């Protein structure tokens, strides 16, 4: 139902580190046609993020043991667990 | 440029309340988006400004010519604020960035992405 | 003059051979300057916009030289004859060859440098899906290229090419789609002397936007600011003194870079089809132009230092066969490669009267023969879209028009040529939209070629005028435009078929397919310079068609 990939960008003592997070889900605004169903994505545990309708089919999401948690307009979240 | 004030405004009323006229213009922030966009759906946008992490409340950004202007909401409790991103445009529109402080005043960042059609010359 | 270009004394510590945008021209043809670059007014006069007699008085290039006839359209005709052909890949191969003899005689270090746009838009291109391109380079010996056109074969040839292609291929900008990981090395150092030169790849951003997206499917183009900063910084801390940007990026949009990324000491511009003689200094950076169907070799010899280059000798070679020793080798090659297309290739389909010029800002003679040719065939089109593509060939008057002219000026991947109807709403909305892309103060919102040729109808173009102001008083077939009426269009190597409704019964067929239709029941072609355009502030030049 939901594949998540997850990677760091090895982190140096005292600068700022990346979060780099991509999921494998087909973001429809629901506009573009026959028409097609609206489906999109709408969290750090630290830092919340609510996208809109108007999301790129796959997504990259930047930030800066971490665990991330995404939720859709259907309701199927998307966990990746990186050290 | 991709300038829509009647849009715009109807976005700022329903999530904010405050208009396009009560928003101060800004320097500081800084809004590192491609002239041209590749992609019709891919598009990149980033956004960071320099300040200190408790000071950031809000960070939003609007499409204005985009039948939805909505494209994303970011609050940084405890990280610092940054946001490269992938977001739908349907034409050639200018993305407008604002960010909420403690102090009440909105800051602005204007930054417009065309969406064109040519071949390879 | 005794025509002694190609003998220079010794200069620098490094030689830089550098060739840009062939479009796979094998064998020597013509190619003119276009007569207007159109620029708004805070672009006016600087290099990449002048043409005609400005060209040659801003470099002090004198009338009638070999240099004059490679540099402006002014006595074209009447030095064509005089000088010969230009280009072809035997011409180029024996200037490579004898300009790195002579540097390698002197002591120093030879680089041969490609700038993208080769391996496609030809005769020999198309026949041998790009193969044949990539192994003259191999014979020449070619280090580095870049790319942009070369990608319209699909994402499997040029993967498939590039393991064939023994330089290395530098790119920092080409990103996978869903991380942006760089496939390609951003750079390479090379050792000159005391000294070490990086090589910085630069590719075209705007390659998804300009030929099908299916082509470069999976693949980010997008111009990283960030992303080339850190690759001239980190070549600068392993060891290198200079850096040299190999870019298809656009000179203009180059220029742009050259004030807002340090480390750069040269930049080695393409995809504009500009040239230059004597090197553009924008900040603290040198920018070269490139050329064209490969008429002209760039010999940059480099005088290294510590912290870049300390100063620099540009001397632009012309290519011409007829004053060139003979490349027997890639002349067998080329031979065993064309042997049963020959008589494809080289058979006359109609002699020209008058001269057959592509390059233009708003108009030229051989897109009014395109738009000729499909109105003659096809006479329910009231409106011919033709591709303003900076690539092509040049006619002369008596000269007959082959196979091979028309892959040279028609030769795309995609040669299908659209039958759809267009309301006159999108058409004014289309003209304005290129308008708004080619006539931009910022080069950074610059995109493609030029302004698409429309045969048909008759518009005012105010380059200097907002978005949405630029194209008035438009009229269709001697009557204005109006923006409820449908108007048949037939547009070939773009999307304007996208937005509008194809026509029934009609099925998409390839434009040189279509040109040879018309070529062959003619005969004879006389299609002399009307401009269906009128500049607001800028004087339209002409050139000569008869000679
Ligand atoms: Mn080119
Ligand atoms: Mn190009």
């Amino acid at each position: 139902p939901f594949r998540t990939i997850a990677r760091l960008n090895k982190p140096k003592a005292g600068e700022e580190f990346r979060l780099q997070v991509v999921a494998q889900h087909p973001n429809e605004p629901g506009t573009r046609r026959k028409l097609i169903p609206a489906k999109y994505i709408n969290e750090v545990y630290v830092a919340e993020a609510r996208p809109g309708p108007s999301t790129s089919a796959n997504p990259l999401y930047a930030f800066k043991t971490f665990t991330i948690k995404l939720k859709d307009t259907d309701g199927d979240t998307g966990e990746a667990s990186v050290k | 440029e991709g300038e829509d004030l009647e849009h715009l405004e109807q976005a700022l009323k329903e999530v904010f309340g405050k208009g396009f006229k009560d928003l101060t213009p800004s320097d500081a922030v800084k809004l590192n988006m491609p002239a041209i966009a590749e992609s019709g759906a891919n598009v990149p946008a980033e956004v960071e400004v320099a300040l200190p992490k408790e000071q950031v409340r809000a960070i939003h950004l609007f499409a204005d010519k985009n039948p939805t202007p909505h494209i994303l909401a970011f609050m940084p409790m405890k990280a610092e604020p940054y946001y490269a991103t992938r977001v739908r445009l349907a034409e050639t529109t200018a993305i407008r960035a604002v960010v909420e402080t403690q102090d009440g005043k909105l800051l602005l960042a204007s930054a417009s992405t065309r969406v064109t059609v040519g071949g390879c010359g | 003059d005794p025509r002694s270009l190609y003998d220079l004394p010794p200069y620098g510590d490094a030689t830089l051979l550098y060739f840009s945008d062939l479009h796979g021209q094998a064998f020597p043809h013509y190619f003119m300057e276009p007569p207007n670059l159109i620029a708004p007014k805070p672009l006016m006069g600087r290099p990449g916009y002048l043409t005609g007699e400005a060209i040659l008085r801003y470099y002090g290039v004198e009338r009638g030289t070999p240099l004059a006839y490679l540099l402006s359209y002014v006595d074209f005709v009447e030095l064509a004859r005089t000088f010969g052909p230009i280009g072809g890949m035997g011409a180029l191969t024996a200037l490579i060859r004898d300009q790195k003899a002579r540097v390698e005689a002197e002591g120093g270090k030879a680089l041969v440098l490609d700038g993208g746009d080769t391996w496609t838009n030809s005769g020999l291109s198309l026949l041998t899906r790009g193969e044949a391109v990539v192994r003259w380079q191999n014979l020449v010996g070619v280090d580095h290229m870049v790319s942009h056109c070369e990608w319209t074969l699909g994402r499997e040839r040029v993967e498939e090419l590039l393991g064939l292609f023994r330089g290395e291929f530098l790119s920092y900008n080409i990103v996978d789609d869903l991380f942006g990981d760089p496939l390609f090395p951003a750079y390479r150092i090379h050792r000159v002397g005391p000294y070490a030169l990086a090589v910085v790849g630069a590719s075209y951003p705007y390659v998804k936007v300009s030929h099908p997206e299916s082509f470069t499917e999976g693949l980010s183009f997008a111009l990283d600011e960030r992303r080339l900063q850190e690759a001239v910084d980190k070549a600068r801390a392993e060891g290198a003194n200079a850096v040299v940007l190999l870019s298809h990026n656009g000179m203009q949009l180059d220029a742009a870079l050259a004030e807002r990324i340090r480390g750069i000491d040269l930049i080695l511009s393409g995809h504009t089809h500009d040239l230059t003689p004597r090197p553009w200094r924008v900040g603290k950076t040198w920018i070269v132009a490139g050329s064209a169907a490969g008429k002209a070799l760039m010999r940059v010899d480099l005088k290294l230092w510590k912290g870049g280059i300390a100063n620099l000798r540009v001397r632009v070679l012309p290519v011409l066969a007829e004053h060139l020793p003979k490349a027997e080798d890639v002349e067998a090659f080329l031979k065993a490669q064309l042997a049963p297309h020959q008589d494809h290739l080289f058979t006359p389909l109609a002699v020209s009267e008058t001269l057959l010029y592509k390059r233009d800002t708003l108009y030229s003679t051989w897109d009014q023969l395109v738009g000729e040719a499909v109105k003659a065939i096809y006479p329910e089109v009231e409106v011919v879209f033709s591709p303003a593509v900076r690539w092509g060939t040049t006619i002369l008057p008596g000269q007959a028009i082959t196979w091979d002219h028309l892959y040279a000026y028609t030769g795309f991947t995609y040669p299908e040529l659209y039958l759809f109807y267009l309301r006159g709403a999108q058409i004014k909305a289309v003209l304005e939209d290129i308008a708004s892309n080619v006539f931009t103060s910022d080069p950074f919102y610059q995109q493609g070629g030029d302004v698409s040729r429309v045969f048909g109808l008759r518009y005012v173009l105010d380059p200097d005028a907002p978005t949405g102001e630029r194209v008035r008083e438009v009229e269709v077939g001697g009557r204005p435009l109006d923006p409820n009426r449908r108007y048949l269009a037939a547009a070939y190597g773009g999307r304007l078929q996208r937005v509008g409704e194809a026509k029934p019964g009609y099925e998409p067929r390839p434009i040189y397919e279509v040109l040879a239709e018309y070529l062959r029941s003619v005969g004879r072609v006389r299609v002399r310079p009307e401009p269906n355009v009128k500049v607001i502030g800028r004087n339209y030049r002409l050139p000569e068609v008869t000679g």
